[PDB]
RNA sequence: GGUCUCCUCCUAAAGAGUAACGGAGGAGCACGAAGGUUGGCUAAUCCUGGUCGGACAUCAGGAGGUUAGUGCAAUGGCAUA
RNA sequence: GUCGUAGUCCGGAUUGGAGUCUGCAACUCGACUCCAUGAAGUCGGAAUCGCUAGUAAUCGUGGAUCAGAAUGCCACGGUG
RNA sequence: GCCCGGAUAGCUCAGUCGGUAGAGCAGGGGAUUGAAAAUCCCCGUGUCCUUGGUUCGAUUCCGAGUCCGGGCACCA
């Protein structure tokens, strides 16, 4: 019913519907329905078990939902422990990747501290 | 000109002296409502509600 | 430099009669065709004598004639005439005594433009000053 | 200001030379530190005029203290006073700009005994 | 107030020694900045965009102008006479506020940040600074946010040239990138 | 067939004025304000910058000079607007 | 024991990150694992198919082919 | 030559106080048929005839042009 736990996409188009688990994209949940058969044009309903659940196995091998998200964070924090530049900045909500953080950065760094 | 809906013609008129004065106006534009001062027979203005009072 | 009595790009009115007085210029190539003798080019001209300005020769040198026209005519049918005029497609440029051909290139031009000058309204001189202390 | 341009209402009743044509004026000034005066027949004859802070005057410098409606008013006082003739005649006093406080306080200060309005 | 003390108090005299003139008037001041947002609705900009003000308002602590429109006919569908702005200027004591609460504050609030735009100074010395959105200055119970179309600001100062600048911005200014 | 009133410009010979079934257009209104006065303010357009732009949207400075705007034709006029 | 009718604790398509095992070799074009992503779909018009008892219904188990690509095919039993 | 009208989907046509336009047919994809039709389901890629103007903006409003259509060109 929720395939991969929790939250069940229903009245939507498969691939569309199915990028709603926290861990596949527009890309991802397409490229599983092919070795699927299960259309796009198929809501979820109009499936059966030997249609949606099948679907339940093929997300085996990607990672996602709350895990996906610790590894990550804990990842993040292996490389981010590190004294090195990126954690440094990772610590304090600023731009790691290359954005400047001497202004406009809102989302970035959060509100604003007037 | 004299469609029922445009320009129309205002007769007005005074409180108490029975003065005229008239003017023109419309119709689907704020209506139902006038009054100036206008100079009567003669003295003071005031009044003047003519037809179409607040 | 063109005729095509390339219009005046469009309309803005069509009108008025007639009137020449006396030339205005000199040269800016090499070469000229002075106009005297008053007179109007048919502008299809212009293109008869351009048409006319490269036989033997390529079109080889700067070819610049430079006198435009600006000037719609009108004629009548078989009618009476309700003084109106119709349509142009006319446009005799006002050519007084001007003068106006340029053959930018070394040569012998006079023997080669009078040979396209018959084909002009009327008379007209060569004359041509190279260069320029005529006028400061 | 006068900067940025000229082409402002400042003008539209110093013309007032026309008509009012005898009409005289006061022009009054601003200069944050001073703030002068003068009165001149309209155009015809600015070979007339008034007075400003006039250092001297009582003591030397004018000794005054203050811009408000103190130092303001007796900004004034002296073309007045001064100018006894020229009252009844009707001048004016040309707001230049705005006609508020220090100007303010500098015509008044006329209204009272001068310029008969 | 805050900062505008380090000004002459260790920012003025820089200045005067680098690029090098006499006077402390012709040491680089800071006119306003302005704030402003833009893209406004054609035909929505009613009760859709009015709290679009709500916010550019407090976030400076002014009131909006709103401001209005120049536009005639052509392809737009508007016809010069709708507000679809904001504007809000500050070259008060405020205007060193709003700067103490940049800086300091969220010049550095996305993950994509890295410092100010180098190459962005108006020709003559001004800069306008621009970004896309978030808050950046917090002051709203936060669980009401409408992407309230951005936020512009442009600096203006009496920097007398483009480079003439840089150097006078680059004195406070923690945040700029290297 | 078209036109028969009125308004603008050219014809209209630098005071008026003057014709043609001469060359171009407008009116048969609008406006408790689009009037009065007082106080105040000045275009269009482009250049460089600016998130939501990729021709033009509000912002910043600069070049910013009837090339704007005049309730509706054209002429004349308009910054003291 | 929980979650309490929401697109969810449903359903899993997609995609990204990185990995295993087959086999010279898996870009093209493989099976699987982990992490993250988590769509359509809230039972499906017109019309249409199978099924009369261990049947239909559903739930798993194995095998042929085969180095390694099964929701297909063949086959077994549970509940009914 | 003159006046009046038309020009919109492939055909024949309907339509708009000025902002994103349709019908019958043909066309196309499903269906049902042994197969065609007939029938059932789902489908418009229109620079709204051209060229000037008004306008922020024109298929629409203004002028002109081509083309078609109706009428007319008479006494002599």
């Amino acid at each position: 019913a929720r395939i991969a736990g929790i939250n069940i996409p229903d009245h939507k188009h498969a691939v569309i519907a199915l990028t709603s688990i926290y861990g596949v994209g527009k890309t991802r949940s397409k490229a599983i329905l092919a070795a699927a058969g299960i259309a796009e044009d198929v809501k979820i309903s109009e499936l059966s078990e030997g249609q949606i659940d099948t679907l339940r196995d093929e997300v085996a091998k990607f990672v996602v939902e709350g895990d996906l998200r610790r590894e990550i964070s804990m990842s993040i924090k292996r490389l981010m422990d590190l004294g090195c530049y990126r954690g440094l900045r990772h610590r304090r909500g600023l731009p790691v990747r290359g954005q400047r953080t001497k202004t406009n950065a809102r989302t970035r760094k959060g509100p604003r501290k007037p | 000109a004299k469609g029922i809906r445009e320009k129309i013609k205002l007769v007005s008129s005074a409180g108490t002296g029975h003065f005229y004065t008239t003017t023109k106006n419309k119709r689907t534009k704020p209506e139902k409502l006038e009054l100036k001062k206008f100079d009567p027979v003669v003295r003071q203005h005031v009044i003047y509600k003519e037809a179409k009072i607040k | 430099m063109l005729q095509p009595k390339r219009t005046k790009f469009r309309k803005m009115h069509k009108g008025r009669n007639r009137g020449l007085a006396q030339g205005t210029d000199v040269s800016f190539g090499s070469f000229g065709l002075k106009a005297v003798g008053r007179g109007r080019l048919t502008a299809r001209q212009i293109e008869a004598a351009r048409r006319a300005m490269t036989r033997a020769v390529k079109r080889q040198g700067k070819i610049w004639i430079r006198v435009f026209p600006d000037k719609p005519i009108t004629e009548k049918p078989l009618a009476v005439r309700m003084g109106k005029g119709k349509g142009n497609v006319e446009y005799w440029v006002a050519l007084i005594q001007p003068g106006k051909v340029l053959y930018e290139m070394d040569g012998v031009p006079e023997e080669l433009a009078r040979e396209a000058f018959k084909l002009a309204a009327a008379k007209l001189p060569i004359k041509t000053t190279f260069v320029t202390k005529t006028v400061m | 200001m006068d900067k940025k341009s000229a082409r402002i209402r400042r003008a539209t009743r110093a013309r007032r030379k026309l008509q009012e044509l005898g009409a005289t004026r006061l022009v009054v000034h601003r200069t944050p530190r001073h703030i002068y005066a003068q009165v001149i027949a309209p155009n015809g004859s600015e070979v007339l005029v008034a007075a400003s802070t006039v250092e001297k005057a009582i003591a030397e410098q004018l000794k005054y203290t203050g811009n408000k409606d103190a130092a303001a008013a007796v900004g004034k006082a002296v073309a007045e006073r001064a100018l006894e003739k020229g009252i009844k005649d009707v001048s004016f006093d040309r707001s230049g700009f705005q006609y508020h406080g220090r100007v303010q306080a500098l015509a008044d200060a006329a209204r009272e005994a001068g310029l008969q309005f | 107030a805050k900062l505008h003390d380090y000004y002459k108090d260790e920012v003025v005299k820089k200045l005067m020694t680098e690029f090098n003139y006499n006077s402390v008037m012709q040491v680089p001041r800071v006119e306003k900045i302005t704030l402003n947002m833009g893209v406004g609705e054609a035909i929505a900009d009613k009760k859709l965009l009015d709290n679009a003000a709500a916010d550019l308002a407090a976030i400076s602590g002014q009131k909006p102008l709103i401001t209005k429109a120049r536009k005639s006919v052509a392809g737009f569908k508007i016809r010069q006479g709708y507000p679809i702005g904001c504007k809000v200027t500050l070259r008060g004591e405020r205007m060193w506020e709003f700067f103490e609460r940049l800086i300091t504050i969220a010049v550095p609030r996305i993950r994509d940040f890295r410092g100010l735009s180098a190459k962005s100074f108006d020709g003559r010395g001004n800069y306008s600074m621009g970004v896309r959105e978030q808050i950046i200055f917090p002051e709203i119970d936060y669980d009401k946010v409408d992407r309230v179309r951005g936020l512009d600001i442009t600096i203006t100062t009496t920097a007398k040239s483009d480079e003439e600048g840089r150097a006078l911005l680059a004195a406070f200014d923690f945040p700029f990138r290297k």
